[PDB]
RNA sequence: CAGCGAAGGAUUUGGUGGAUUACUAGCUAAUAGCAAUCUAGGAAACUCAAAGAGUGCUAUGGUAUGGUGACGGAGUGCGCUG
């Protein structure tokens, strides 16, 4: 607040207004400055289902490795975690507190698989083209970046018809139809 | 409206107040003599002891300015601010700031009226509390560095 | 504050002696002399400015 | 009519400079090899040498038997100037009461000493630095890594109690 | 002697207004009529700004009267230069926000948002989201301390060091959710007002209160305490204002039967009583005394000199008035209501002579850096909040007052 | 050019007013009073802030005026210096 003193920098230390313990390196704001969050507690609203997956994961690790709900809970969990492509595979109970991130859940959102398949370029153009409103999954419009997606809806990420960059691009390429009326 | 607005209302209300040492050298170095860097730096009894003696000069050319060194130009209105007395004593000071202003609009072609309205502008603010009377008055010399 | 200005070493002055200095003397009308004598027999005059 | 995208500013930890780990907001210098120098021989130096002692050259010394400047004179053959500089002075000061004998042999009229301006008393990093300053000066040392230090860079004779006198390596006109 | 000697060099004059008549009563002078016998300074500094779309606005000044922070309801915070047009922080954050406090100057604020409280930098980049502090409705900032207290819908009271970052003490209320809540300026112990009529006085060392007062039935609405550390007025939900003796803990004052709850008192600096019951501001001077002469009524029953009729008041006719506080160094008494913000020139409502190295209200750029570092040099610990505040030089009240002479060892 | 074509035509923009839900009036302490009154990336700058570095300025109480009639001045005596 001032770059004190020397007979200051001893004299206090322990004062950062800037950064406290419990920030944690603000690793909710640089993983929502990545990601480009919207509004604020979407980090925390992942951040609840990370810990219960854990904690759950937890205490099915508990229960005795014979027992069918304890063993049919654990594949049920690890393949709706595969069917909503948080994870990239089926492996191991250990990846459910090695490779569940609050990142990888960011990273199904719609944005990012926007650019990840390059439909947008940056994923702040891509919260502009979904806040403008030119995208669906199948049939319905996507008005909110926080829809994140299965792993059987990265296939229908497509625009809507009658979005003019939808067309723009078809006049560059020169595949302009327009008896299909975009 | 918008709070924007209504803030720039109040400082268009706040013009003339200086609130803190910035503004007052911001407001103190508009001079009409003067650059920033000499104005910021005078004092109220330096400008009034020349505008004095330029109003004795002016007064002799032409002797209708003796009243003015009576009230206007005395000094009591050294340590007169504008902004403390009431509306009923600011319509007073500002007539006879136009008093001044349209009897010494004729004279603006000698250097006396120039360091006597010096005064004037810096301390009864009249560059701008009384700017429409003083453009009025000065419109004739639109070619002119004073203008 | 006084815990973390408390710097009192000024300095040694000259290279000292050759074998311990058992005698010191100040002058008590000069600011800044001093003379010192070791056990070799040796005595030296000091300015310590 | 309002913005796209619109966000909560907050702080950047990458970029804002108020913070204290983003308050890091050309001429190159490559010194000349010493025109004293051939390509390792040296050909400068000449009798009278003078010689940087350091704390276990002297202990080794004592512990040998070899006086310092006899020692010095029978093993170059020439007229020896031995040097203490004020941080192997300060070492050996610092070594103790244990190692008095050694403290007032280093003590001595026939031994100049030079002064050293610097904070601290390390005296393997004074005498490193004050010898490839000027490549004038012989060390004698016992260290390993100060034998190592020095006797990698070049033109500089090594001076070292072994057996009972004094052996010296890099000055190449010892007999 | 030599210290009291002082007043003569002291510069201005407090202000004030006297009826100089029998049938001027000054309950009944308007605002129109001291906005036109007042200076244009003044009457320039009597704001008034209509911010009609957000909510109901809690008012806020800095602790000296340059900045204003203003929180709409709905979502709109704007920290401002209010004497100049200058605003410096205007965000709109659209969760419910319901009170909002400076924190060491108008270059830090913080919001108690929805749940969290919040703090931002000068210009409203959001330095903190606090995950402790979970429903606060009141925040208060203790300057010599470096404190942010907070108190609000969950019972508990946390004191938070704002330079370290650390949260200092949590404490169990114990009496549901805070309904009003005021600092001590002398001793720093914080008076909350509970559901249960009851003001308790805390301070974070101690995990329970400190004193606990019976001030009202139903609920507190309000507190206010004096700057001497003297007197708190208290106004509970059974229409009821009491002046309480802080120091003595006697109750001075008893006014029942209020025409409508009060939902806000104040007091001045120079010990004005400014209670609030919706859309009737009334004030009351020299009603922080001793005496029964000083109970403040609300007429004078066939012209009783001994009755503390109102000192002024006015009326907000359109609204409900949400929460008042007097400019501290100026005579002014900033209400905000539904509508907005609203000055009130009240000409005996500031002390006319500040200290200017305590707080000055003209302080510059680098005044405000060098008494930044030095306040925060010489803060003081959150353990040497005690009732008084002479009580950490003295010994203990244990380990007999006589000293002991190894002898009678 | 043709054509269209009534004391002119086109484009762009700032402000205000009315609608954007289905019209029972303002205030207050409200079965009434009042309403005259409740009271007895880039560009620009006399833009706004946040900080860093350097430079300038007698920047001068080593213990603050010659003096709370308790004081001052004059003179004398003691003291002091060469
Ligand atoms: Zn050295």
């Amino acid at each position: 607040v001032r770059k004190l003193k020397h007979h200051e920098q001893k004299l206090l230390k322990k004062v950062d207004f800037l950064e406290w313990k419990q920030d944690q390196g603000h690793r909710d704001t640089q993983v929502m400055r990545t990601y480009h969050i919207q509004n604020r507690e979407d980090y925390h609203k992942y951040n609840r289902i990370c810990g219960d997956i854990r904690r759950l994961a937890n205490k099915l690790s508990l229960l005795p490795p014979t027992d069918p709900f304890r063993r049919k809970h654990e594949q049920l969990l690890l393949d709706k975690l595969y069917a909503m492509g948080v994870l990239t595979t089926k492996s191991k109970i250990s990846d459910l507190e090695n490779k569940v991130t609050v990142s990888a859940i960011c990273r199904r959102r719609l944005p990012v698989i926007m650019h990840r398949l390059k439909m947008a370029e940056t994923i702040q153009d891509a919260v502009k083209f979904i806040e403008q409103g030119h995208v669906r999954v199948g049939p319905n419009l996507i008005n909110d970046p926080a829809y994140l997606v299965t792993r059987n809806m990265e296939d229908y990420v497509t625009w809507v018809d009658n979005s003019k960059i939808k067309k723009t691009l078809l006049r560059y390429r020169n595949q302009i139809d327009d008896f299909d009326f975009s | 409206s918008s709070l924007s607005d209504q803030l720039a209302q109040v400082a268009s209300n706040n013009a003339t107040v200086a609130l803190d040492r910035k503004r007052r050298q911001k407001l103190h170095s508009a001079s009409l003599i003067y650059n920033s860097k000499t104005a910021a730096t005078q004092d109220y009894d330096f400008i009034f002891e020349n505008a004095s003696k330029a109003l004795e000069e002016l007064s002799q050319i032409e002797p209708k300015f003796a009243i003015f060194s009576r009230t206007l130009f005395s000094e009591s209105s050294i340590s007169l601010d504008r902004n403390v007395q009431t509306k009923e004593e600011i319509k007073d000071l500002d007539n006879a700031i136009n008093a001044y202003l349209l009897l010494a609009s004729s004279k603006w072609y000698l250097a006396p009226t120039l360091h006597a309205t010096e005064w004037l502008v810096r301390r009864f603010q009249i560059h701008v509390k009384n700017t429409e009377m003083l453009l009025l008055s000065t419109l004739n010399y639109y070619q002119t560095p004073v203008f | 504050l006084e815990r973390m200005f408390a710097k009192p070493f000024v300095g040694q002055l000259g290279y000292g002696h050759r074998d311990g200095v058992y005698a010191i003397a100040k002058n008590y009308g000069s600011l800044n002399k001093l003379a010192t004598g070791s056990a070799d027999g040796v005595i030296k005059y000091w300015n310590m400015s | 009519t309002r913005k796209f995208g619109l966000v909560k500013r907050t702080l950047n930890t990458k970029k804002d400079q108020r913070l204290k780990k983003n308050q890091e907001n050309l001429t190159r210098n490559i010194p000349q090899v010493s025109s004293a120098l051939f390509f390792q021989y040296n050909q400068a130096i000449k009798p009278p040498y003078q010689v940087l002692i350091d704390t276990n050259f002297i202990n080794f010394s004592i512990q040998k038997k070899v006086d310092i400047v006899r020692g010095m004179m029978d093993c170059l053959l020439a007229k020896c100037n031995p040097l203490i500089t004020d941080c192997v002075m300060a070492e050996l000061e610092k070594l103790g009461p244990k190692y008095r004998i050694a403290l007032k042999l280093a003590r001595d009229p026939r031994i100049k000493r030079l002064s050293c301006s610097h904070k601290g008393t390390y005296a393997d990093d004074c005498l490193v630095h004050r010898v490839l300053q000027h490549k004038c000066y012989i060390v004698a040392t016992n260290d390993a890594g100060l034998k190592q230090r020095i006797r990698k860079i070049p033109g500089i004779p090594l001076m070292s109690v072994g057996g009972h006198a004094y052996v010296i390596e890099k000055l190449p006109d010892v007999f | 002697s030599s210290a009291a000697a002082t007043d003569y060099l002291l510069p201005e004059s407090n202000g004030y207004l006297e009826p100089e008549n029998e049938l001027e009563k000054t309950f009944k002078v308007q605002q129109s009529e001291i906005k036109s016998s007042v200076d244009v300074s003044t009457a320039n500094k009597a704001l008034d700004l209509s911010l009609k779309e957000f909510g109901p606005y809690h008012i806020k000044y800095a602790k000296n009267g340059t900045h204003l922070l203003i929180t709409g309801r709905k979502g709109h915070v704007a920290s401002m230069d209010w004497r100049k047009g200058q605003l410096r922080a205007e965000l709109f954050l659209n969760e419910t926000c319901h009170s909002a406090t400076y924190l060491q100057n108008e270059q830090y604020f913080a919001v108690a948002q929805k749940k969290y409280t919040f703090i931002y930098d000068h210009e409203g980049t959001e330095l903190h989201r606090l995950k402790q502090h979970i429903e606060a409705r009141h925040l208060d900032f203790l300057p010599y301390h470096y404190l942010l207290v907070t108190a609000g819908e969950t019972g508990w009271l946390k004191y938070h060091d704002v330079s370290t970052g650390q949260l200092v003490s949590e404490l169990r209320t114990k009496a549901g959710p805070t309904m009003a809540m005021a600092q001590n300026p002398w001793n720093a112990v914080m008076h909350l007002g509970h559901s249960n009529g009851t003001v308790s006085l805390w301070s974070p060392s101690m995990p329970e209160p400190l004193v606990k007062l019976l001030s009202a039935r139903g609920p507190v609405n309000s507190i206010a305490i004096d700057r001497s550390g003297y007197y708190m007025a208290t106004t509970g939900a059974d229409r009821s204002m009491k002046i309480w003796d802080i120091r003595n803990f006697k109750q001075l004052h008893s006014v029942e039967s209020l025409p409508t709850p009060g939902t806000n008192v104040s007091i001045s600096d120079t010990g004005l009583l400014a209670l609030s019951r919706g859309p009737h501001v009334t004030l009351w001077k020299d009603a922080l005394k001793l005496s029964g002469d000083s109970k403040p009524c609300f007429g004078s029953m066939g012209g009783n000199p001994h009755r503390n009729t109102p000192y002024m008041s006015h009326l907000f006719a359109g609204n409900k008035v949400e929460n008042l506080g007097f400019v501290p160094f100026e005579d002014l008494l900033g209400v905000g209501h539904q509508t907005g913000i609203t000055n009130l020139i009240v000409p005996g409502a500031g002390e006319a002579n500040y200290d200017a190295l305590e707080l000055n209200p003209f302080e510059t750029k680098k005044q405000r850096q060098e008494q930044e570092v030095r306040t925060l040099l010489n803060k003081l610990p959150a353990d040497t909040i005690t009732l008084d505040p002479n009580s950490i030089g003295s010994v203990d009240k244990r380990s007999s007052t006589i000293r002991l002479n190894a002898k009678d060892l």
